[PDB]
This record gives C-alpha cells, sequence and structure tokens, in this order.
C-alpha cells in the first residue's frame, strides 16, 4: 500500500522507486546543469555590462520632466497636527532635521569639493563632458542662512510650535538636465511673479476656489528675491564626478491659515522643460493637504 | 445486485407441462381464453405490458457539474481573493484601481468557457430503451368471452390467448398449443435471420432452443398459431435484455483516467506551491492585501489554464479526420481507446459474414470449381465454357420457385431483393450474374407438371419443354439432397457426353462431398434427364400423385454448396489486428461447425493450431485422455458456459489464444467481455445486432455496423462503421494511437512555460526585487500566443512504424510521468526561466538600476507616497515614472517567452528523430509560429494598449534579449535525442524520453 | 535631445511588421485549398 510498498519496499532497497546509486546520479546531473546554467547567465550579464557607459544612462526618456517633492515626507499628502501638542508634529521635525544635516556649515568646509559659488541667481555652469577626462568635479555650496524662518538657526520646531507650517521643495535630480525658465513676452507664465532670466519660478496657491480663500498669506524663502530654483547648481553630473552635491531649496511657510480645515494646496514650477501630466500628480507640481487643529 | 440478478439465463418450466396443469396454474380454459371480469382484475393486480426508461439526470446538473473539474477549483479560489483584494482595496482609501474586479471577472469566464469546452467532450446520453419501445406492436389479437377482438397491446394480461399470423410482431411471450407450422424469426436472440418451424410440442431442456416458445421482439411470418402468455413487459426475455441494457453503466474512458491523473500532479504542486509561500509573506510580515495579491499571482502562473481545451480541439480534430473514412464516431472519448485496445470480442453474423446465403463451391465433372464469394466481384470466377456449365445453368436456373421483385434492376444483382427463400436464391443470383438474365429460359423452357420439395422425400422436381435442336420433348430436372439424389442415378456427365457409373467417380464423390462438408457448407446435387418418346408424347401430360414418368432419373450432374461467407476486408484486417499485437476473439450465436469453419477462414484460427478435438481425432484417443494444455485453441460451447465457475473461465481465457465461443445467449457475452475486462484488458466489442446491445455497453469501445446494424446497436455504440468497412477498425486503431503520441507533446509545450511564469513570483519574494511579471500578462501567455502552436502538434506524423508496438500497459506507461514532469520543469523551463530574467535586467541596466542596486529595492518601488527614489546614477524617480520601466519589463518579459517557445515548438515535434530527419512539412505548425509572433507584435505597438492591459512599446534592439537562450534550448534538445538514438537503451534513455 | 525618444517611428514599424506576418502565415496556410 502507501504505507510499505511505495516508500521503502526493502526487497530490493528503494526509497520512493529509486536505489542509492539512481539517486546519486541524478543528483550530480542536476547540479552539474544548474551550475552550467548559472555560469551561462553570469557571463551573458557581463558581456552585456560591457555595453554600459559609467557615466551616463543609455537611455533617460522616462524622467525627460523631473518631480517636485516637498520634505516632511508625508503619508497622503496629509499634515495634520495640534500646535500646543509636541508630540503631534514630533516626525515632521525629525525628519527635516534628518534632511537638513548636510546642509550645515560643519558640513562643507573642504576646498577641494566644495567652492563659494555666487550670491545672485546666475548662468549654470558647465564643467566639462561625461568622461572622467577631468576627475571629480567640485560643487557649488548651499547656505542654509538663506532658508531665513524655516532653518534651524532659530526656533528648532520650523514653525510647528506656533501655528504655521514650513515645507522645502525640491526638484528630483536628473543627470546633465539644464532647467530653462520662461522667456519674456511679459505674458506667457501665469499669473504675474518677479521675473529672473536665471531663476526657475515656483508658485504655491490653493486648489479649488474655496481653498483660495482659506490659505492665508504664503511667504517663500530661497537664494535671491525671485521665488525659485537658482541656475548655478542644475548641471548634475551624477554620483561617480559628484559626490556631496547639494540641491538647491525653496522654503514655504504658511503664516495665516485658518483653523479646524483641511485645505488642498498645489505647488507648480513653470518652465519650457517643465511638463506636467494628468497621470503623475507629482510631475513638475504636487498637491498636499495640511490641517491645523485648534 | 439486481442487474447482477439480470445476468442470468431464463428459467421457465411451462414448455415442460402439459395442457392440463395449463388449465389451473393460470386458469385458462384453452379453447375460449379469459373473461373480462377476470382480465381487468389482474391486469391492476399485477401490471401493464410495457417498458419504461431510466431516471435520466438532466442538461443542466451534467453542465453544472463541470464547473468543478479539478483546475476549476483553484480558478474559482482565484475569482473569489480578486474580489476579496478589490473590496479590502477600494473600500478603505483608493476610490481607483478597478483593478482587481476585471481580473476576477476574466478568471469567472474562463471556468465557465473551459467547462463548456469539457460538457461538449462528455459522452452523451442516448436512448436504448425508446427504440427497445418500437419492437412492440400497436394491436394485439386476444380471444376472451368466447371470441376475438383486437386490443392494444400494452393491455394484454399473464394468461390469456392470443392468435398471431405471418406478418404480425408477438406481442408477449407465449406456450404455444395450436400451430400448422408457422416459422418465427429468432434474429432478436441468436442474431440469425433463418426462420424457425414453431409447433405445439416439448423438444429440449432448454427454454431458448425448444419449438413450443414463441419470443417478445420476434415476428411469426408463415402460418397461424395460438399461445398462452407467460410474461409481460419487463419481465420477458427481451424486455430483461432491456433493463440490462439500459441499466448497464457507462464506465470511466481510458483516456479520461490519463487526465485526472495530471490534473491530480499538477493541483498538488500547485497548492503546495500556493501554501508554502503564502506562510512564508506572513513570516516576513506584509499586509493582507499583498498577501492576497501574491496569492492569486501564483495561483493563475500555476494552473496550465488553456490545457484542457486544447485536449478537446485535438481530440475534435481527429474525429474529424476519421470521419472522412466514413468511420462515425458519437462519444469523442473513444477516438482514444481504439488505439489502447488489446482485445476485441466480435460478432459473426452481420459483422465477419456478409450474411447472405450465397454459392462458394461446385463439383463439375470430377473436380472442385470455386467460385467468387466477394460483394464487389474482387476475386475470379470459375468455368464459363463446357457443356455441362450450360447445363447446370439450365437446371439450376429451372428447377427454381424464387424470383425478383417488382423492378429494381437499376440496382446491381448482388442486393435486389427476392420473394423466395435465400437457399433458393443463392442459386438464383448465381444464374443471373453469370449466364445472363433468368427469365429469358424461364419463358423459352415451358413447364408442363411440377412438384416442390416434399419433406419425407428429400428431392424437388419439374418438368420442362426443350425448344431447341437436340428435342427430349418435355426433358426432366430436379435437385435435392445428395445422397438420396446419386442413390437413383447410373448415368454421369462429363463434357456434355454420357459414361456408365463406376465407382472410380463415387468413391470420389464421397470425398468431394466429405471436403465439402468439411467446410461448414450445406451442399446439394442437381440431376436431369433427356426424355425420350416411346411412352411420353407431345402434349402428353403427366399427373402429380402417381408415378408415370422416370424416378429412375440417371443424371449425374453435380453438387453444389452455399455458405455465408466472409467480407472483403476481414482476412487482411484480422491478420494486421494480430499483427499490432490485438488477441480477437469470436463470440456468436451460431452452431459451432459454421462458427469453427468461418474462423478458419477469416483467420481467427491460424494454420497448424487446432484445438482438443482434432488431436483426439488424429491420433485416435478419448478425448478425457489428452492433456488439455496441448492444444492453444478452443472452441466453447455456451452450454458449457452455464455450468462454468468464473475462474475456470479465466482458466479459458488465460491458457489459449485463439477462442471461438458459440451458441451465446446475449446475456453471455456480458459475461465474456467481463471476463476478459476482468484481468485487466481494454476491450474492443463489434456488432450489428440487438443480441449485442448489452456487451456493446459494457465495453470500452463499441463498434456498430452502420448499413446492416440495428437500431438498438447504433445507440449502444461508441463508433458506427458508416459503409460496413471492417477494414476502418485497424485504421481506427491506427490514428488511436497517434494521437496518444501527439498529446504528450502538445502537454510537454503548455507545461514548460509554466516555469518563466513561477519564478519570477519566487524571486520576488527571496530576493526582493522589483516584480518582473503581472497576472494579466501571464494570462496573455496561455490564453493567447500558446493555442495555436499547442493545436498544431496534433498533425504531426508519426515517426516510426507504430503498428509494430504491442498496447500500452493501463497501470504503468501513463500518459504524463515523472519524465515528461523532469523535462518540462526541471530542463527546459529553467533555461526558459534565465532567457526572461536576463530581459529583465537588460532594461532597467539601460535606465539606469544596475543589477546589483536592485536587490532590496522592492519595498521603496512600491511605495506610492516615495516620490525620490535614488538610481545607480543618482537620479531620482516618481512613483508613475518607475512603474512605467516594470510594465516595460513586463511586455518584454513576455515577448521572451514567446520567443523561446519557438525553439520549444521546433523540439516537441519529435521524441527520438531530428528535425532533419523528420522534415517541417507541417503547414500549421509554421502558421502557428507566424501568428504568436504577429499577436505579440500587435499587442506590444498597439495604441491604447498601456491603460487595457498596461503593455509598453519596446525599442527595437530589446527584440534579440533571448535569441541565445532559443539557440542554447535547440541544440541542447538536439544533442539528448542523439544521445537517445545511438545508446538504445542506456542512462539518457531511461531519464529523459516520456 | 537625450530626453525625447521617438516612439510613433518604432509603433508604426511594428504594426507594419504585424501586418506583414499575419499574411504571410495565413498565406503559408492556405496553401492550395
Ligand atoms: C551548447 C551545449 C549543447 C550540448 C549540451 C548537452 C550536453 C549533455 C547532453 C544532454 C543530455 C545530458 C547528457 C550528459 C550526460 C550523459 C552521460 C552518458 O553518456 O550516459 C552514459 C553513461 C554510461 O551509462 P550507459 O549509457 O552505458 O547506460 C547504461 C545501460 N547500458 C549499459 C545498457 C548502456 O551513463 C552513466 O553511467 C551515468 C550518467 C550520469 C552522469 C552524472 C551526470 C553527468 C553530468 C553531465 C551533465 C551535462 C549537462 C550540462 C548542461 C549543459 C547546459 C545546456
Ligand atoms: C529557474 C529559476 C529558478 C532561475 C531564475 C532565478 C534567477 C537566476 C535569479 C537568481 C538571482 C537573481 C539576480 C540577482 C542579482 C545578480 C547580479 C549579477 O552580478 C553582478 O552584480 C555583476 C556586477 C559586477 O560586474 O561586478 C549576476 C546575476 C544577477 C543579476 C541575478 C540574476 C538571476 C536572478 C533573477
Ligand atoms: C531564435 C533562433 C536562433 C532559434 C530558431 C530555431 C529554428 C527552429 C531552427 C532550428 C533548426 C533550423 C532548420 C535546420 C534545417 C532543417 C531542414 C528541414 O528538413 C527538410 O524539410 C528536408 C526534407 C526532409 O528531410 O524530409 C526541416 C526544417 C529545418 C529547415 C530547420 C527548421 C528550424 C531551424 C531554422
Ligand atoms: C554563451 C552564449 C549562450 C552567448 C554568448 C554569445 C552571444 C551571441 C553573446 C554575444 C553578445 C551577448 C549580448 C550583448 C548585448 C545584449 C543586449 C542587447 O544589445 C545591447 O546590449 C545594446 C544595449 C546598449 O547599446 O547599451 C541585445 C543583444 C544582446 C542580448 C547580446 C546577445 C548575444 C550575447 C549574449
Ligand atoms: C532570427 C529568426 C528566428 C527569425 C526572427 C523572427 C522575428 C519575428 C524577427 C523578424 C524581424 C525582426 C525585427 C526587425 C525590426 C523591427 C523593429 C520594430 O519596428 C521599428 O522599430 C521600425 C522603426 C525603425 O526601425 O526605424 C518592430 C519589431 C522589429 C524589432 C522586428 C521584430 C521581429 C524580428 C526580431
Ligand atoms: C541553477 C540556477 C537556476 C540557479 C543559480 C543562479 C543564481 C541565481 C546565480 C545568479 C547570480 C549568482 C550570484 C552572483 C553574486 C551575487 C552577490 C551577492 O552579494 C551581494 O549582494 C554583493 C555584495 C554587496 O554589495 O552586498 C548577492 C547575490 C549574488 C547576486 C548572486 C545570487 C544568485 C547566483 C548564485
Ligand atoms: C523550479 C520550480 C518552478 C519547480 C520545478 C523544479 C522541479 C520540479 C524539480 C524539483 C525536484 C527535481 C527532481 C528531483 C528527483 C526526482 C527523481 C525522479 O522521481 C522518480 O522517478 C522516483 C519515483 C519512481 O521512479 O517511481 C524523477 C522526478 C524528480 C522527482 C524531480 C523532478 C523535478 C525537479 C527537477
Ligand atoms: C521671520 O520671523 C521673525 C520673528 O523673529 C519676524 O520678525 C518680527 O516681525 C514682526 C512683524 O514685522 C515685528 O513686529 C517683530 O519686531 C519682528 N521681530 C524681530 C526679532 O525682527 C519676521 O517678520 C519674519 N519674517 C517674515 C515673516 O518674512
Ligand atoms: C492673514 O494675515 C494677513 C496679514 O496681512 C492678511 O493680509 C490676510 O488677509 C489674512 N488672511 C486671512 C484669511 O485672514
Ligand atoms: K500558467
Ligand atoms: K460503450
Ligand atoms: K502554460
Ligand atoms: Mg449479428
Amino acid at each position: 500500500g502507501s504505507w510499505k510498498k511505495f516508500i521503502w519496499n526493502s526487497e530490493k532497497k528503494e526509497f520512493l522507486g529509486r536505489t542509492g546509486g539512481s539517486w546519486f546520479k541524478i543528483l550530480l546531473f542536476y547540479v552539474i546543469f544548474y551550475g552550467c546554467l548559472a555560469g551561462i547567465f553570469i557571463g551573458t550579464i557581463q558581456v552585456m555590462l560591457l555595453t554600459i557607459s559609467e557615466f551616463k544612462p543609455t537611455y533617460q526618456d522616462r524622467v525627460a520632466p523631473p518631480g517636485l517633492t516637498q520634505i516632511p515626507q508625508i503619508q497622503k499628502t496629509e499634515i495634520s497636527f495640534r500646535p500646543n501638542d509636541p508630540k503631534s508634529y514630533e516626525a515632521y521635525v525629525l525628519n527635516i532635521v534628518r534632511f537638513l544635516e548636510k546642509y550645515k556649515d560643519s558640513a562643507q568646509r573642504d576646498d577641494m569639493i566644495f567652492e563659494d559659488c555666487g550670491d545672485v541667481p546666475s548662468e549654470p555652469k558647465e564643467r566639462g563632458d561625461f568622461n572622467h577626462e577631468r576627475g571629480e568635479r567640485k560643487v557649488c555650496r548651499f547656505k542654509l542662512e538663506w532658508l531665513g524662518n524655516c532653518s534651524g538657526l532659530n526656533d528648532e520646531t520650523y514653525g510647528y510650535k506656533e501655528g504655521k507650517p514650513c515645507i522645502i521643495i525640491k526638484l528630483n535630480r536628473v543627470l546633465g538636465f539644464k532647467p530653462k525658465p520662461p522667456k519674456n513676452e511679459s505674458l506667457e507664465t501665469y499669473p504675474v511673479m518677479k521675473y529672473n532670466p536665471n531663476v526657475l519660478p515656483v508658485q504655491c496657491t490653493g486648489k479649488r476656489d474655496e481653498d483660495k480663500d482659506k490659505v492665508g498669506n504664503v511667504e517663500y524663502f530661497g537664494l535671491g528675491n525671485s521665488p525659485g530654483f537658482p541656475l548655478q547648481y542644475y548641471p548634475y553630473y551624477g554620483k561617480l564626478l559628484q559626490p556631496k552635491y547639494l540641491q538647491p531649496l525653496l522654503a514655504v511657510q504658511f503664516t495665516n491659515l485658518t483653523m479646524d480645515t483641511e485645505i488642498r494646496i498645489e505647488c507648480k514650477a513653470y518652465g519650457e522643460n517643465i511638463g506636467y501630466s494628468e497621470k503623475d500628480r507629482f510631475q513638475g507640481r504636487f498637491d498636499v493637504k495640511i490641517e491645523v487643529k485648534s | 445486485r439486481d442487474m447482477d440478478e439480470l445476468k442470468k439465463e431464463v428459467s421457465m418450466d411451462d414448455h415442460k407441462l402439459s395442457l392440463d396443469e395449463l388449465h389451473r396454474k393460470y386458469g385458462t380454459d384453452l379453447s375460449r381464453g379469459l373473461t373480462s371480469a377476470r382480465a381487468a382484475e389482474i391486469l391492476a393486480r399485477d401490471g401493464p405490458n410495457a417498458l419504461t426508461p431510466p431516471p435520466t439526470t438532466p442538461e443542466w446538473i451534467k453542465f453544472c457539474r463541470q464547473l468543478f473539474g479539478g483546475f476549476s477549483m483553484l480558478l474559482w479560489i482565484g475569482a473569489i481573493l480578486c474580489f476579496l483584494a478589490y473590496s479590502i482595496q477600494a473600500a478603505t482609501e483608493e476610490e481607483p484601481q478597478n483593478d482587481n474586479l476585471y481580473l476576477g471577472v476574466v478568471l469567472s469566464a474562463v471556468v465557465i468557457i473551459t467547462g463548456c469546452f469539457s460538457y461538449y467532450q462528455e459522452a452523451k446520453s442516448s436512448k436504448i430503451m425508446e427504440s427497445f419501445k418500437n419492437m412492440v406492436p400497436q394491436q394485439a389479437l386476444v380471444i376472451r368471452n368466447g371470441e376475438k377482438m383486437s386490443i392494444n397491446a400494452e393491455e394484454v394480461v399473464v394468461g390469456d390467448l392470443v392468435e398471431v399470423k405471418g406478418g404480425d410482431r408477438i406481442p408477449a411471450d407465449l406456450r404455444i398449443i395450436s400451430a400448422n407450422g408457422c416459422k418465427v424469426d429468432n434474429s432478436s436472440l441468436t442474431g440469425e435471420s433463418e426462420p424457425q418451424t414453431r409447433s405445439p410440442d416439448f423438444t429440449n431442456e432448454n427454454p431458448l432452443e425448444t419449438r413450443n416458445i414463441a419470443f417478445f421482439s420476434t415476428n411469426c411470418v408463415e402460418g397461424t398459431a395460438r399461445g398462452i402468455v407467460v410474461y409481460t413487459g419487463d419481465r420477458t426475455v427481451m424486455g430483461r435484455i432491456a433493463t440490462l441494457a439500459s441499466g448497464l453503466e457507462g464506465g470511466q474512458t481510458p483516456i479520461a483516467a490519463e487526465i485526472e491523473h495530471f490534473i491530480h500532479i499538477i493541483t498538488g504542486v500547485a497548492v503546495f506551491l500556493g501554501v508554502s509561500f503564502f506562510i512564508l509573506s506572513l513570516i516576513l510580515e506584509y499586509t493582507w492585501l499583498e498577501a492576497v495579491i501574491f496569492l492569486i499571482g501564483i495561483i493563475v502562473a500555476n494552473v496550465p489554464e488553456g490545457l484542457l481545451a486544447t485536449v478537446t480541439v485535438c481530440l475534435t480534430l481527429t474525429a474529424k479526420r476519421m470521419a472522412r473514412k466514413n468511420c462515425l464516431v458519437k462519444n469523442l472519448e473513444a477516438v482514444e481507446t481504439l488505439g489502447s485496445t488489446s482485445t476485441i470480442c466480435s460478432d459473426k453474423t452481420g459483422t465477419l459474414t456478409q450474411n447472405r446465403m450465397t454459392v462458394a463451391h461446385m463439383w463439375f465433372d470430377n473436380q472442385i470449381h470455386e467460385a467468387d464469394t466477394t460483394e464487389n466481384q474482387s476475386g475470379v470466377s470459375f468455368d464459363k465454357t463446357s457443356a455441362t456449365w450450360l447445363a447446370l445453368s439450365r437446371i439450376a436456373g429451372l428447377c427454381n420457385r424464387a424470383v425478383f421483385q417488382a423492378n429494381q434492376e437499376n440496382l446491381p444483382i448482388l442486393k435486389r431483393a427476392v420473394a423466395g427463400d435465400a437457399s433458393e436464391s443463392a442459386l438464383l443470383k448465381c444464374i443471373e450474374l453469370c449466364c445472363g438474365s433468368v427469365k429469358e429460359m424461364r419463358e423459352r423452357y415451358a413447364k408442363i407438371v411440377e412438384i416442390p420439395f416434399n419433406s419425407t422425400n428429400k428431392y424437388q422436381l419439374s418438368i420442362h419443354k426443350n425448344p431447341n435442336t437436340s428435342e427430349p420433348q418435355h426433358l426432366l430436372v430436379m435437385k435435392g439432397a445428395p445422397e438420396r439424389i446419386l442413390d437413383r442415378c447410373s448415368s454421369i456427365l462429363l463434357h456434355g457426353k454420357e459414361q456408365p457409373l463406376d465407382e472410380e467417380l463415387k468413391d470420389a464423390f464421397q470425398n468431394a462431398y466429405l471436403e465439402l462438408g468439411g467446410l461448414g457448407e450445406r451442399v446439394l446435387g442437381f440431376c436431369h434427364l433427356f426424355l425420350p418418346d416411346e411412352q411420353f408424347p407431345e402434349g402428353f401430360q403427366f399427373d402429380t400423385d402417381d408415378v408415370n414418368f422416370p424416378i429412375d432419373n440417371l443424371c449425374f450432374v453435380g453438387l453444389i454448396s452455399m455458405i455465408d461467407p466472409p467480407r472483403a476486408a476481414v482476412p487482411d484486417a484480422v491478420g494486421k489486428c494480430r499483427s499490432a499485437g490485438i488477441k480477437v476473439i469470436m463470440v456468436t450465436g451460431d452452431h459451432p461447425i459454421t462458427a469453427k469453419a468461418i474462423a478458419k477462414g477469416v483467420g481467427i484460427i491460424s494454420e497448424g493450431n487446432e484445438t482438443v478435438e482434432d488431436i483426439a481425432a488424429r491420433l485416435n484417443i478419448p478425448v478425457s485422455q489428452v492433456n488439455p494444455r496441448d492444444a492453444k485453441a478452443c472452441v466453447v460451447h455456451g452450454s458449457d458456459l452455464k455450468d462454468m465457475t468464473s475462474e475456470q473461465l479465466d482458466d479459458i481465457l488465460k491458457y489459449h489464444t485463439e477462442i471461438v465461443f458459440a451458441r451465446t445467449s446475449p446475456q453471455q457475452k456480458l459475461i465474456i467481455v467481463e471476463g476478459c475486462q476482468r484481468q485487466g484488458a481494454i476491450v474492443a466489442v463489434t456488432g450489428d445486432g440487438v443480441n449485442d446491445s448489452p456487451a456493446l455497453k459494457k465495453a470500452d469501445i463499441g463498434v456498430a455496423m452502420g448499413i446492416a446494424g440495428s437500431d438498438v446497436s447504433k445507440q449502444a455504440a461508441d463508433m458506427i462503421l458508416l459503409d460496413d468497412n471492417f477494414a476502418s477498425i485497424v485504421t481506427g486503431v491506427e490514428e488511436g494511437r497517434l494521437i496518444f503520441d501527439n498529446l504528450k507533446k502538445s502537454i510537454a509545450y503548455t507545461l514548460t512555460s509554466n516555469i518563466p511564469e513561477i519564478t519570477p513570483f519566487l524571486i520576488f519574494i527571496i530576493a526582493n526585487i522589483p516584480l518582473p511579471l503581472g497576472t494579466v500578462t501571464i494570462l496573455c501567455i496561455d490564453l493567447g500566443t500558446d493555442m495555436v502552436p499547442a493545436i498544431s502538434l496534433a498533425y504531426e506524423q508519426a515517426e516510426s512504424d507504430i503498428m509494430k508496438r504491442q498496447p500500452r500497459n493501463p497501470k504503468t506507461d501513463k500518459l504524463v510521468n515523472e519524465r515528461l514532469i523532469s523535462m518540462a520543469y526541471g530542463q527546459i523551463g529553467m533555461i526558459q526561466a534565465l532567457g526572461g530574467f536576463f530581459t529583465y535586467f537588460v532594461i532597467l541596466a539601460e535606465n539606469g538600476f544596475l543589477p546589483i542596486h536592485l536587490l532590496g529595492l522592492r519595498v521603496d518601488w512600491d511605495d506610492r507616497w516615495i516620490n525620490d527614489v535614488e538610481d545607480s546614477y543618482g537620479q531620482q524617480w516618481t512613483y508613475e515614472q518607475r512603474k512605467i520601466v516594470e510594465f516595460t519589463c513586463h511586455t518584454a518579459f513576455f515577448v521572451s517567452i514567446v520567443v523561446v517557445q519557438w525553439a520549444d515548438l521546433v523540439i516537441c515535434k519529435t521524441r527520438r528523430n531530428s528535425v532533419f530527419q523528420q522534415g517541417m512539412k507541417n503547414k500549421i505548425l509554421i502558421f502557428g509560429l507566424f501568428e504568436e509572433t504577429a499577436l505579440a507584435a500587435f499587442l506590444s505597438y498597439c495604441p491604447g494598449m498601456g491603460v487595457a492591459l498596461r503593455m509598453y512599446p519596446l525599442k527595437p534592439t530589446w527584440w534579440f534579449c533571448a535569441f541565445p537562450y532559443s539557440l542554447l534550448i535547440f541544440v541542447y534538445d538536439e544533442v539528448r535525442k542523439l544521445i537517445i538514438r545511438r545508446r538504445p537503451g542506456g542512462w539518457v534513455e531511461k531519464e529523459t524520453y516520456y | 535631445d537625450p530626453f525625447y525618444y521617438d516612439y510613433e517611428t518604432v509603433r508604426n514599424g511594428g504594426l507594419i511588421f504585424a501586418g506583414l506576418a499575419f499574411i504571410v502565415g495565413l498565406l503559408i496556410l492556405l496553401s492550395r485549398r
């Protein structure tokens, strides 16, 4: 039966229909076969990797307009806290503190790597070509003091203790990408802000019509006077040619929100290069929902 | 139990009685019958004279039983978990994501469609009792209240008196008391059309062989008779045969037992992979939504979704191939059964013979001439030149009471109906086909005085005028039984000359008679005399009550012999069946002399091999002084089956090789079929009549004869030979063995592609890598690109000559074994999986994700709210930007599986031979090869497919990433077949040959 | 422009191939009658 006949019929010394040598020979065949397949797989992977350039990817069409993100890494684009409760905004302030670690001036004091760049937004910096033909490149350095009233050299809660919260907006790193700000016809973009030919402009407004009258005043902090990304930093060369690269940031503070209402806010960059999408709700644009309970 | 009781002989003891015991056992006074006060009371006491159909299950129960057939259970589980995932998805936060709803709807529809396919394959419940209900008349002829009246035949009781005339059907079973010789036709019991003279006297202990029992469903075709009813309805002999044949179950076809073995194997592997990797997803702390999505993806990857529809379509193509050879196949699963058969239990009359008595041999002029007994005149003739041929043509054409019917002359000679008896129409058709018309000779030789066959004188005689130059002026001609004919003859006819009688010719005459009687054939002798004109003038008339013409006719013309001959194709077909390993057993209702002669003629009993009685006659020994293991052929009379035990029948079937059963009952052929089936055999049964209809129902496959077959046997059969060509049987064996070899290949083609469908989900949970393949693109592999290349393998030819092989063992020798599993899953499937993983790594490396960087990236990649994921070059990606790259990898994995299935289709055509020896002469294979790639390129490059299926366009150099893996598959299987061919019993043949 | 790929050319070439391969395979199948 299934007790003694099929498992361990021992008049011919067989376990599941096979002797000892009939087990050994098929196991040796299978380990040799799978070893040869693993060898062929590793060899074809290495011959494929010999076609890959280590300074620039082969295709860059799937990151072709970059994305816009904000630094308190939240879970459903929601920010909800009570300002007289130092446990509700703890994860927000801790995430902001862990991000701005490498922006402190005690981390940018090498001089063979960092360099004092300008103080006005300027033209992009071309450092040559992508081919190690000049080894490691230098990085313009970003002062934390330019994020004023949203840096840490003040109150250490970034505004969350006193009502008014603040977010840090950044653009996704794309290798070799230079953003083009919108050209002057004095009309083109929307609606009106202070035009600079060396700033990629960024605006944060209310989403619906009922949120435009409830978001209150908005403050921008960054390099310069006009709110956006300065173009000095922007030809990024990769983490092989530029480790310790610091991308420029833009701080946005909401000083006069209304209480006990979930407010929906859209932030958006404008350029000739910046594209949008109805399927990707983070391409060149993002949305956030802020509620301050009191 | 009760149908186990139905397989016994019928007990009467009515025929052993006399006119007094019947007067008190049934109360019927034998002259007046019954009054209606007693008859209408016994009718309510006992039951009507009718049959009743069995309980039949309706069509929707038999269809909704197909919706739980093994693979359908795992797919119902998958369809339930898809709706569970959708409800836990879109009723907590995400108001998008109707993806897991359509997937459940698709999986629910796949079960319904494959259930329709498996319902078409089902074995077609037919209506035997409805054709048993047509051999009953509508009117009986009863004698009640002292007179006669014609009532409905359903209102006959057990005991009243029936009167039958020639032309009626018989309403019940009758013990008869007065008949002036009516002849019934007992073909429903014995399969013989020769009529039996019924008589009111007891003649034999067995009630099926006695003269005083008329039976149900037969017909008395002469005279008249009066009988008393002994059985009505379900209690009659043929009613019990109908009950047995409609109560005999179907039985499981051998092809269905092969399907319900790999359903078990594949379900075991699928359930093990599904429930062992679902608890790993709970140890490593997934969420419930991700755990059930992983379970769905591992269930769909494991079920070969389109496989049972492929088997149904391949069997339908083979059945349509067989239908152009005039071989209609009713139940589809009986396509395979004729290939794996090991024992053919054939019927003799109507199946092996032509069921028409015709002239076999003659004995002109001290020499034996053989005729051509073939229905299409395939053989050659005998003689048409000598004078005694024209003389005996005259004699056999003029001493004949038979005649043609009402002008059906356009239909040819051997099939025209006659009006006389068959034994004389056998002479009439030979005279008509070999010497022109007979009516011209019958009018030119005018008849003056005749007297037909008197049953105590053994001849039939007539006087005919000769109108030509010979002029005996009323010549004499007669015919009769041979020894009583040469009792009274002294002049012999040799080439038209007269010679005297010496025993020089007479012991030669008895030599020819003994040799003709050793062929099982009916011989009779013919005579004539040239009358003189000393006592017999012109215009004289003879009278039929006295002697005034000579009854001492010194005549000697010759002997003519008759037989039921074999068909044209049966002697070659029996040899073809025996050369393929099939044991052919004859089972018949005829007497053993004609049975053994026919069985030696068709070749069931071969030369040299002879029975026990031939030994005891060759050595002049009593038969109980010779060892029964000496002979290898046996002829078992059916009356000795009655006292036989079930294990003596096993001895008969075990120790002999050429078996003949004779005088078999309708119930005893069922005993013989079950006795062959009991010691592990697949038994085909061929038949024509109603007395083979139980044995056609018990067998693995029943083959009925089309033209000459009864309406009952055409309902109890699985095949119908639509032109009565028995050599189609051999053809049905050959394409039975071929489709069983063509199925394996297609099954192997459909199993290999399972492996580059399962291993994407395993490496997803072992290595924590972004998921290389989705569930929709798994469904598009099998339900799409795999159907036509698997169906195309059913057109492959045989590699060797398959009719030299023995039949397959049912217990060993499976359809799917451990070697097909090892070859499909363990060897070719792993190369097919590495071919897809290489293409997966290529696209991610070319967009900036190097292969060492992808390990452990699964949680951040799947996160909807992390919109900066760093790649190997430092670029940051949003969530919808990298999902497009993932769906491109899904499309390319699909394309890679399509590319490796080209080489998989090419290596699966042959199992031992090469592609350079067999060729590429299969056009539907090349059509499948083209259309699979056409469908893949259409799905990849069509506009709008990124929404409906989440399929994306491929860049042109990504179509070539799986070419070295197809080349490896091809050269590996060619080298494997070379080692199989050059070492014909070694290790590679023991491990990798299916 | 490294941030642009022409997908319409590859799409048109794939659809031309998908039509031609199907017509050729059907001509191979329906050889005579
Ligand atoms: C691009 C490559 C194409 C070619 C690659 C294919 C090479 C291998 C051929 C395919 C089938 C596998 C055959 C190899 C083993 C055959 C051994 C043999 O000759 O049997 C006879 C020998 C001798 O026995 P035998 O043949 O005489 O049989 C005994 C019975 N009598 C005596 C009657 C014949 O078999 C053995 O004794 C033991 C065999 C088991 C050996 C243990 C495994 C060996 C490892 C080989 C694996 C090779 C696969 C590499 C994977 C390739 C990657 C694609
Ligand atoms: C039939 C089934 C079981 C086979 C499919 C399993 C795959 C072979 C698995 C095994 C581990 C996986 C991969 C994990 C990462 C490695 C890195 C790679 O080695 C390198 O990183 C090269 C870097 C260098 O050049 O130094 C070797 C192959 C590869 C892609 C593996 C390729 C095959 C994967 C998908
Ligand atoms: C992705 C690519 C690299 C793999 C595709 C594999 C092809 C299926 C290969 C396998 C062997 C090749 C061929 C090698 C030579 C034979 C001869 C031919 O034989 C004959 O028809 C001659 C007539 C006869 O011998 O009866 C059978 C098909 C054919 C073309 C083969 C058809 C399939 C080819 C092109
Ligand atoms: C040992 C056997 C099984 C394979 C060894 C011979 C193969 C013909 C080699 C030669 C180069 C290999 C590959 C090198 C590049 C890949 C990816 C792709 O080509 C590219 O790499 C272009 C990518 C780029 O331009 O960056 C398509 C062809 C393919 C699969 C090649 C297929 C053939 C490989 C495996
Ligand atoms: C090598 C043996 C096995 C025969 C190969 C059969 C394949 C179906 C072949 C036929 C032609 C090949 C390809 C030739 C070029 C086109 C490019 C592509 O269309 C275009 O990109 C056209 C635009 C352009 O090329 O500029 C659609 C698929 C593809 C890769 C073809 C897909 C099918 C390939 C791999
Ligand atoms: C018979 C076949 C089907 C199974 C064997 C194929 C294996 C999947 C091969 C493919 C590549 C091999 C290995 C090559 C070296 C790497 C490095 C190893 O450690 C590292 O991650 C690199 C060190 C580090 O950066 O931490 C991770 C797995 C591993 C990919 C691979 C695991 C899988 C191996 C054994
Ligand atoms: C990789 C995933 C998708 C599953 C596919 C892997 C194969 C199923 C593996 C599992 C273990 C392997 C083999 C391990 C050794 C046995 C010996 C042998 O089994 C027997 O014949 C003994 C019983 C008997 O002979 O009666 C053939 C099948 C075989 C099971 C296995 C066939 C399947 C192999 C190649
Ligand atoms: C940044 O925060 C400081 C708080 O220290 C704000 O400075 C105060 O602004 C109000 C209104 O103008 C004055 O009445 C106070 O005297 C200021 N205090 C000091 C110490 O300067 C400052 O306005 C904020 N910057 C903005 C909102 O742009
Ligand atoms: C918020 O305060 C600013 C201060 O000038 C004022 O202009 C604005 O109207 C206020 N918004 C609301 C919604 O009260
Ligand atoms: K599957
Ligand atoms: K049957
Ligand atoms: K499959
Ligand atoms: Mg018959």
